[PDB]
RNA sequence: AUCUGUUUGGUGGAACCUGAUUAGAGGAAACUCAAAGAGUGCUAUGGUAUGGUGACGGAGUGCGCUGGUCAAGAGUGUAAAAGCUUU
RNA sequence: GAGUCCCAUAACCUUUGUACCCAGUGAGAAA
RNA sequence: GCGAUGAUCUACCCAUGGGUGGGUACAAAUGGCAGUCUGACAAGU
């Protein structure tokens, strides 16, 4: 859409710069692709509401870039011991599957692996498999650091210590706000991670 | 449309019919008769006491379609001409080639006997 | 004796030298024949002398139009005065092979002293140049021939069938596509925006139905509060400032001002619906104006994008095509009517605006029989 | 993959005795063993 | 053959093309612009996995299409290939030639030719959907006038009904045709001679294709979709022919 | 250049319309635009005789777009009135078609009209 | 192609010999580029001139065939013609010269009263002029002095002769006993060659255009071709399918050897067996 | 159910038979090693290779080639002229 | 130790709120 | 002052008004199916 408030026709295109907007190969390429191309022209009726379209994608865009600047304003207001370790999107998710922040705390740490993964759960519990071991805590920023079966050893330490700062953000009434307790709850699952990345199942 | 052996011409001299005015007779309506190619390399072949048969075949109303073989031999170019489409109507007086066309449905088959020609699977013969 | 050929293609022309001449009794053959997948043997036939390029896909198509008429253009004269040596006129011509035998003549019209040579011997060799393909141009062709063959074959085509883009009709299916989904979205940010709105305001929402006016108060009143000009824009404003002073709901701010872009994005997007609305009442009073008469702009651009173009309301049956003692009796009447008219949209030129009236009034003597 | 197996597993097995399914339809005689890729979808209009 | 019943789909013995075996059996071959179906046909979806992507399936309407039945009656070898290129005469809408194009896939192309404009115009209107078809509206019977906009295609096809056929192929088949690649004549009986009959067009026709060095492989006869038609695969050996 | 092309001759016009009002008896005969855009749906047509003097000539220019696709001949007579007559009708048909039928004593003599109109074309 | 561009019924009686060259008429040219044309002699006391529609040259775009026929006296029994200004002379009970703008024959040359059977101009000092005889006779003719120049006697008759187009005074004939003779025009006491290889009588040969080779074709169902030098045939050609050859004639561009036959097929076939058609690359070449 | 016992799927697989195979059959790995096909890609270009052994090349010069235009002459042609062919 | 996304960022069923309903045929209706 | 440029045709009770029967689509539900994995060893020398 940003292209089309500067790029236009195929000989403003091969005219008008795009270092803005894609650049150093696929402005050459789009250069190319602008002499011959199968289309049509467009007269300037029709580059008026493909002209607005180009407002209200760019315009929804830049909305939503101040909406998840909102839910990181809502992180460090709610739980901000949560969201120094797992990340604004995980924390926005968890506390939306629970329902209220205090619903979330009394649930114990090894439901909120699985607070996502619920359909491929009660399936593997009444019929007799194996339970999923991610869940919705799969997609933090931390457990796609790790590698192999060691996402699943990351999912436990977190949720573990993704319940042990949520229950310090429901359940004191005096919070320091500085992510105190979630930073040192971090640097133990860093520490654990960078354990188990050295120890490697090979032979030396 | 009417194939045409080498014996069918060969047999049609001896019986003094004309190959066309003749055929007519027998069939009571109008043929195109026509020679194949690999007919017409086999009356070459049949050499110089059958030209007058050679002399015989070449004749603007005879027509000449050609075919994409690799061989002379005229007796199995024309059953292959026969079963992809069985719409021609074989003119034979070989002995094993209507063996060969008898077993295949729905072929009139045509021979030379005594005066004039003969027919034997038109089921229209008159 | 072919000495030059010609091959065109939409990158330019060329213009090679035969250095050898294949035997021409013998061009039925396997062997010849089987040379010219060769490339090891049909680069002793042929060398490249000239390739000029054309100087734009615009003279492309004036160019590719010219050669089907049979004719001789531009750069096709100019190229042919380098490459080929002046000859006679009478004795011993220059002979160059020719593609086509209607270029033929055009030629020599112009070139006297060249003879055009289409025989199946040298269209063997010009046949020779498009399998072996952009390895005979030794790179000088700058881009290649397989994006230059797909826009050039388009814009030939457009060129004869002849169709306008203001004649398309896929400007009529796009726009309901998107009408319906502001359609769609305008009332659910609004109904988000009282489910934002309603822990500050539960009043004025009664007040004011409308999504389009409702987005624009929050953007007008943030807070409490009489005295304000907006709000007259008058019954409904001392309605409001005194449902103002009588406030039940809570009161953060940078909370409200999520709000604020939020109600912000409603007010601009049904500006863009009013719009776009306009574009479609506009083009269907261009594209299918004799339908437009009938039921109106909106109506008429239903039925197209349930046909999926303009095309399909042509061809189909006035019984099958379907619009909603009046569903048996006009609902029919019309649609026979209805049909009829995207008939005359779609096979004139430009249509005219006056038989759709002419169609409309016959519709609404049966509608007065009711 | 060795997932989903059972929707599919009765599916394709209610394909190969098609024949069976309906004593008014007699399909051409073949035998159908299962092939190595499928994609199993649904008609839209 | 309802909307809701659900279909599996496995690859026929020739390539791009696909078989839907359900309580009854369907040919399909894979739709390039999903979401359009663009003659009404019914059109099958299945999901492919990021979430699994759409993949929409296409059926292929014998009675539309005179190639459709001769798939639907077995053919040895069809020359259409999901890499190749293909020149298509007589597409006067996307009855069978969009078809075509979605069993060569995003790589080749196909090469539209019909000479009428009001379905050549409806012919851009879906090329521009579909990459492949790049439609010509220049006449089948002059191919020196199209000559610049076509280069090697690898296998004809050939949908015209003009009584002048044989001719039409050959000025097609040996200015543009690759060599050894087939060519896919379609013969109609009734319209190339109304006076003589079905099956001494299909020997007539035959033998002027093997004039212009074609030899013709296998002939099918498409009997219980349409009345009296044939498909005739050819080859362009023109060099031993024999 | 013309729409109405191929407008058909004097001559043949008359073979045409003949050719109808016995297809108007034996019930092969299918009477409207919109009753003849039908049998080419359902593949049955034979032909399809347009009137060039209905106003517009574009409310049945639909068909050789339909008919095209689908190889059935078509023509155009002159008269719409004088279509009228030959189809048993009170009132002009502006569109005529006529059905596939095997058991058509005019089979004979529809298939000589069949190839006149080829000709045209 | 192999095909025809055009058949003529042209004459009720036999043909006995065709010769090609486009007249210069006084009135007019007619095209070299988009015409060619055939000239006929027949039994019937006829010369008759053919057009021929061509479709080489696609610079163009009526008289399709038969100019202007030319009666005789006797009956003809060959025919060539003179490259020079439009000129050719006839084989019958009298070789009389002929322009093509007169009905009527300028020259009758005759050695003696007698017939004679074929001719053939030679390439270069065009009009010197060979003739044949059924007395077992040849008897050269020079046109600049509008006389025959001298008569050689051979033990049979000769079927036809050829002057060699490279040398231009040498001629090969062909004898009617089972031998081909090789002569110069300046001694006819000695052959330059004979050519032993024959079983019956050679009723044509040609001179290669590359003046080595000589091809011959016999009453014997058979043909040979053989070196100017060796004197025997380096090769034979033969097929169950040809019978007495009549007429053989080499290509132009010296490849293809041309034979009619009476079997009345045109059969072409190679001058060496191993030349081919293909364009060679430089290592195949070498 | 201490009711019966067929059907379907899975396991197992004897006797006889019929087919094929054999220094018993089979699996796993690869920047290994070695035979041998089939297809594709690559400018894959001396039709007689360079302008030149001071016996050389450059420059001018003369001849020769090539083109169209002008002019005479020849030929056809007509009563003549027009037109007309022309190594 | 331990199957997420194939969507519990859902699907289906039920209950209420809203809107609505019981393609073809082809030559007669009006007196 | 008609029509192929289309005439015609496709649950209940209550005296031109309504309720009851079902179906389609939209939206809502803190309605339902629907219950939130294991619990002490592991890794290095
Ligand atoms: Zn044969």
């Amino acid at each position: 859409a940003r292209i089309i408030l500067t790029m236009g026709i195929r000989s403003k295109a091969s005219e008008t710069d795009l270092s803005e907007i894609l650049p150093e190969e696929i402005e050459e390429r789009v250069k190319t692709a602008a002499e011959v191309s199968m289309g049509t022209e467009i007269t300037q009726t029709d580059l008026d509401n493909i002209n607005a379209l180009a407002e209200q994608i760019v315009e929804f865009a830049a909305y939503r870039e101040q909406l998840s600047n909102y839910l990181s304003a809502r992180m460090k207001a709610i739980a901000p011991n949560l969201t120094q370790l797992v990340g604004e999107l995980v924390g926005a998710r968890l506390i939306a599957h629970s329902g209220s922040l205090i619903s979330l705390a009394k649930s114990p740490a090894s439901t909120i692996q699985i607070l996502g993964a619920e359909k491929a759960l009660f399936r593997a519990l009444k019929t007799k498999h194996d339970t999923p071991k991610y869940g919705l805590l799969y997609h933090a920023s931390l457990v796609g650091q790790a590698t192999g079966k060691n996402k699943g050893k990351i999912a436990r330490v977190l949720a573990a210590k993704a319940a042990v700062s949520l229950r310090y953000d429901a359940l004191a009434e005096d919070r320091d706000d500085s992510g105190d307790i979630g930073l040192e709850s971090r640097a133990k699952v860093e520490n654990r991670l960078s354990q188990l990345e050295g120890r490697d199942l090979r032979t030396t | 449309q009417v194939l045409i052996d080498t014996n069918f011409i060969n047999f049609s001299i001896q019986k003094k019919v004309d190959i066309v005015r003749g055929m007519m007779d027998c069939l009571l309506a109008k043929c195109n008769p026509l020679i194949t190619d690999c007919v017409m390399a086999e009356l070459e072949k049949l050499g110089p006491k059958y030209r007058i048969a050679l002399k015989l075949a070449r004749d603007p109303r005879i027509k000449r379609l050609s075919c994409s073989h690799k061989g002379t031999y005229a007796d199995d170019c024309l059953v292959h001409r026969v079963l992809q489409h069985k719409c021609y109507i074989v003119a034979t007086n070989d002995a094993g080639l209507k063996q060969r066309i008898r077993k295949i449905p729905g072929i009139p088959l045509m021979s030379v006997g005594g005066h004039a020609y003969v027919i034997e699977k038109l089921p229209d013969v008159f | 004796p072919i000495e030059y050929l010609l091959f065109e293609e939409p990158t330019g022309y060329a213009v090679f030298k035969v250095k050898l001449q294949q035997d021409d009794i013998g061009s039925r053959l396997k062997e010849v024949q089987e040379q010219i997948n060769d490339f090891g043997a049909f680069t002793k036939l042929i060398e490249l002398v000239s390739f000029a390029p054309f100087k734009g896909a615009a003279e492309a198509l004036e160019n590719a139009n010219d050669i089907s008429e049979g004719l001789v253009s531009e750069s096709l004269k100019a190229i042919l005065d380098l490459n080929l040596p002046k000859a006679s006129s009478k004795k011993k011509n220059i002979t160059l092979a020719i593609s086509d035998k209607n270029l033929g003549p055009s030629i020599k019209e112009e070139f006297p002293y060249v003879d055009c040579i289409s025989n199946e011997l040298a269209q063997d060799l010009i046949r020779g140049v498009r399998l072996h393909g952009e390895k005979l141009f030794k790179g000088l062709q700058s881009g290649d021939l397989e994006r230059a063959q797909l826009g050039l074959g388009h814009a030939y085509s457009r060129a004869k069938v002849k169709f306008s883009v203001q004649k398309n009709d896929n400007h009529i299916i796009q726009a309901i596509a998107l009408l319906d989904q502001l359609d769609k979205d305008i009332n659910t940010f609004a109904m988000r925006v009282k489910e934002w709105y309603g822990w500050h305001f539960p009043e004025l929402a009664k007040l004011v139905p409308d999504n389009y006016t409702f987005a624009k108060l929050v953007l007008f009143i943030k807070d409490k509060a009489x005295x304000x000009x907006x709000x007259x824009x008058x019954x409904x404003x001392x309605x409001x400032x005194x449902x103002x002073x009588x406030x039940x709901x809570x009161x953060s701010e940078t909370d409200m001002e999520n709000v604020c872009v939020f109600a912000q994005r409603v007010a601009s997007l049904a500006d863009y619906r009013r719009q776009l609305y306009d574009y479609l009442c506009e083009k269907m009073h261009t594209v299918a104006p004799n339908l437009s008469e009938l039921i109106g702009e909106v109506i008429g651009a239903r039925l197209i994008s349930h046909a999926g173009s303009l095309t399909n309301l042509s061809k189909q049956a006035a019984s099958t095509v379907q619009i909603l003692k009046n569903k048996g009796r006009i609902s029919r009447y019309l649609a026979n009517k209805c049909s009829m008219a995207s008939r005359i949209d779609n096979y004139s030129e430009e249509p005219s605006n006056v038989f759709g009236s002419v169609l409309k009034k016959q519709v609404e003597q049966r509608l007065e029989f009711y | 993959d060795d997932n989903m197996r059972r929707e599919v597993q009765r599916d394709l097995l209610l394909i190969k005795h098609r024949a069976a399914l309906d004593p008014k339809r007699h399909y051409k005689k073949q035998r159908w063993e299962v092939p190595e890729r499928f994609a199993i979808g649904t008609i839209i209009e | 053959a309802r909307g809701g019943a659900k279909v599996v789909i496995e690859p026929h013995r020739h390539a791009g093309v696909y078989i839907a075996r359900g309580k009854e059996d369907l040919l399909v071959t894979k739709n390039m612009a999903p979401g359009e179906s663009v003659y009404g046909e019914k059109r099958i979806s299945v999901e492919e996995p990021v979430p699994p992507t759409k993949v929409e399936y296409r059926v292929w309407n014998p009675f539309r299409s005179k190639l459709a039945a001769g798939i639907m009656g077995g053919l040895d070898e069809l020359f259409i290939a999901p890499g190749k290129k293909v020149l298509y005469l007589g597409a006067a809408s996307g009855t069978s030639v969009s078809h075509v194009s979605d069993v060569v896939g995003p790589e080749g192309v196909v090469y539209a030719v019909e000479f009428s404009h009001r379905p050549g115009r409806e012919l851009i209107s879906m090329a521009k959907k579909r990459p492949n078809i790049i439609p010509i509206i220049e006449d089948a019977r002059h191919p020196q006038k199209y000559r610049m906009l076509i280069g090697m295609v690898d296998c004809v096809f050939a949908d015209v009904a003009q009584p002048d056929q044989a001719r039409i192929i050959a000025l097609n088949s040996h200015m543009f045709l690759k060599d050894q690649g087939g060519v896919v004549i379609s013969i109609k009986a009734n319209c190339i001679d109304s006076t003589v009959d079905a099956e001494t067009v299909f020997a007539r026709e035959v033998q002027k294709l093997r004039e212009e060095r074609i030899k013709p492989l296998e002939q099918l006869t498409l009997e219980p979709y349409e009345r009296d038609h044939c498909i005739v695969v050819g080859r362009y050996m023109r060099s031993g022919l024999k | 250049n013309p729409k109405a092309f191929p407008l058909a001759d004097a001559a043949l016009t008359q073979q045409i319309l003949d050719v109808v009002q016995q297809a108007a008896n034996l019930r092969q005969l299918k009477k409207g635009a919109n009753e003849a855009t039908k049998t080419l749906n359902r593949g049955i047509s034979e032909f399809i005789i347009m009137a060039a003097d209905c106003e517009p000539i574009e409310i049945l220019l639909h068909l050789p777009l339909l008919c095209e696709d689908k190889n059935v001949p078509y023509v155009f007579v002159p008269s719409r009135v004088a279509l009228g007559r030959a189809c048993g009708v009170s009132r002009p048909v502006i569109a005529a078609s006529i059905t596939t039928n095997d058991a058509s004593a005019i089979k004979t003599q529809i298939y000589a009209v069949k190839d006149k109109i080829e000709t045209l074309l | 192609t192999r095909e025809e561009f055009v058949s003529f019924k042209a004459h009720y009686g036999l043909v006995t010999g065709l010769c090609v060259t486009q007249p210069r008429f006084h009135d007019k040219k007619p095209d070299l580029k988009s015409q060619n044309f055939m000239l006929s002699c027949s039994d019937d006391k006829t010369v008759k001139l053919w057009s021929i529609n061509v479709d080489d040259y696609s610079n163009k775009n009526n008289e399709e065939g038969l100019i202007r026929t030319f009666d005789g006296e006797s009956a003809f029994q060959g025919i060539d013609s003179h490259r020079e200004n439009s000129t050719f002379a006839t084989g019958g009970a009298k070789i009389h010269l002929w322009d093509v703008n007169r009905l009527k024959p300028v020259s009758d040359l005759s050695w003696g009263a007698d017939n004679i059977t074929s001719l053939k101009f030679n390439q270069n000092e065009t009009d010197i002029l060979a003739s044949t005889g059924s007395d077992n006779s040849i008897v050269l003719y020079d046109l600049r002095t509008n006389s025959p120049t001298q008569k050689i006697v051979q033990t049979m008759r000769t079927n036809a002769i050829c002057w060699n187009p490279m040398e231009a005074f040498n001629f090969v004939t062909a004898n009617e006993d089972h031998n081909a003779y090789y002569y110069d025009m300046r001694n006819l006491s000695r052959s330059l060659n004979v050519f032993k290889d024959h079983v019956s009588a050679v009723m044509d040969v040609d001179f290669s255009p590359t003046g080595d080779e000589i091809v011959t074709g016999s009453y014997d169902k058979s043909i040979r071709i053989y070196k100017t030098n060796h004197g025997h045939s380096r090769e034979i050609y033969h097929t169950k399918r040809m019978q007495h050859v009549f007429q053989v004639k080499y290509s132009m561009d010296s490849k293809y050897i041309i034979s009619g036959s009476d079997d009345g097929n045109v059969r072409l076939w190679r001058s060496k067996a191993w030349e081919r058609s293909n364009v060679k690359t430089t290592r195949e070449k070498n």
